[PDB]
């Protein structure tokens, strides 16, 4: 990850440890998750630490975060993958064409997956699909 | 052929499925071989597919393992074309010996004779090589298909 | 074509030919023409097919690239550890604007120091342009007279 991501992550670690020392335990997550809203069940408190092969210090959380952002593609690859479907430089890949590309002509997403994708990417309904801001949302730099 | 290029042929073969079960139709087979640089007649492809009919060409499927010996059979042919033969056949239509065939005659011969192209196939081939008089230099037209 | 001289005879404008011999040079006519046509056979189709393939054999790995990012998005999003990060970074601005408050009111101290520098610096320059008005003429006068002495 980048240096800016490390600063944000270090401040997030420092607000996800809740009693400090320099580790994070169950109680740190359980109190803080309750404070920032509605906690998950205890099952998912336990199942969030067994991802980590060792104690959940800053380095282990950074490896766990960094490893599970490693298997993805740079935004420029996505930008020149969207801009491989337009022939004219008005690069808005319109829906009902873009729909088929996801729902029938690729590795074809099921009805649940497409509803989440077009819920967290604004097909307005009245305003048409679009391009690179649904590459920035897809990566990080927005939401 | 070496494993080196056979590995490339695997990537190219996977890039002609439109579904996801890893199969290329008998109808698609010639244009997979043409993607991998080969230039075979329709009767050269048809022969290695066992001479199927038009109906079963859309329904019969190849995997890579059985496509690959077909590539090996058509790779060593007993002949291949050149420039020297190919201009000689187009020069018959060079009305006065200009060095140029009229774009209408060239569209008409490729559709009417032999392995009979569509009107679309000839239009895509010849467009932008015919001048202000609609006349096509057969020399550069042969270089355009051959060299690529 | 190594024609036998008993098969032809040469006239003044025309070549006389024995029965059959024209039709062999002729068969040739049907045969010769129907196949070296016959060709374009897949030289044109072979050209068109690989060009049509390369309307997406530049799409090959850029492509897919969308789908594996869309697949990563849903499964990154809906796994547990990243669900925490998704809400905590929006809270860090309320608190990364708190970082900005410390930086801003520190900058306000430097900001009035620039106003204090600039007025003083402008007067320092205004004074030294007055001097550099004098420098330009006197150095020019010195330079000419020095050349006259050299002569």
């Amino acid at each position: 990850f980048d240096q800016s991501q490390i600063q944000e992550f270090k401040e997030a670690f420092n607000m996800i440890d809740q009693n400090r020392d320099g580790f994070i335990d169950k109680e740190d997550l359980h109190d803080m998750l309750a404070s920032m809203g509605k906690n998950p069940t205890d099952e998912y408190l336990e199942g969030m630490m067994s991802e980590a092969p060792g104690p959940i210090n800053f380095t282990m959380f950074l490896t766990m975060f960094g490893e599970k952002l490693n298997g993805t593609d740079p935004e420029d690859v996505i930008r020149n993958a969207f801009a491989c479907f337009d022939e004219e430089a008005s690069g808005f890949i319109h829906e009902d064409h873009l729909r088929e590309l996801l729902t029938t002509m690729g590795d074809r997403f099921t009805d649940e997956e497409v509803d989440e994708m077009y819920r967290e990417a604004p097909i307005d309904k009245k305003g048409n699909f679009n391009y690179v801001e649904f590459t920035r949302i897809l990566k990080h730099g927005a939401k | 052929f070496s494993e080196e290029q056979t590995a490339e042929f695997k990537e190219a073969f996977q890039l002609f499925d439109r579904t996801g079960d890893g199969k290329i139709l008998y109808s698609q087979c010639g244009d997979v071989m043409r993607a991998l640089g080969q230039n075979p007649t329709n009767a050269e492809v048809m022969k290695v597919l066992g001479n199927p009919k038009s109906d079963e060409m859309n329904l019969k499927t190849l995997k890579f393992e059985q496509f690959l010996p077909m590539m090996q059979t058509i790779a060593k042919n007993k002949d291949q074309g050149c420039f020297e033969d190919y201009v000689e056949g187009l020069r018959v239509f060079d009305k006065e010996g200009n060095g140029t065939v009229m774009g209408a005659e060239i569209r008409h011969v490729l559709v009417t004779l032999g392995e009979k192209m569509t009107e679309e196939e000839v239009e895509q081939l010849v467009a932008g090589h015919e001048d202000s008089n609609g006349c096509i230099n057969y020399e550069e037209l042969v270089r355009m298909v051959l060299s690529g | 074509l190594e024609l036998d001289p008993n098969l032809y005879r040469i006239g003044q404008s025309k070549i006389f030919f024995r029965t059959g011999v024209l039709a062999h040079l002729e068969e040739e006519r049907d045969l010769k023409i129907t196949d070296v046509i016959i060709a374009f056979q897949a030289q044109c189709r072979g050209y068109l097919a690989r060009k049509a393939f390369a309307k997406r054999q530049q799409q090959l790995t850029a492509m897919k690239v969308i789908q594996r990012n869309c697949a990563a998005y849903l499964k990154l999003r809906n796994w547990q550890w990243w669900r925490l990060f998704t809400k905590v970074k929006p809270l860090l601005q309320v608190t990364r604007q708190e970082e900005e408050m410390q930086a801003k009111d520190e900058e306000l101290q430097r900001t009035k120091e620039r106003q204090q520098k600039a007025e003083a610096e402008l007067k320092e320059l205004e004074q030294k342009h007055t001097q550099l008005c004098e420098e330009k003429n006197l150095l020019q006068e010195k330079l000419q007279a020095e050349t006259e002495l050299y002569a």
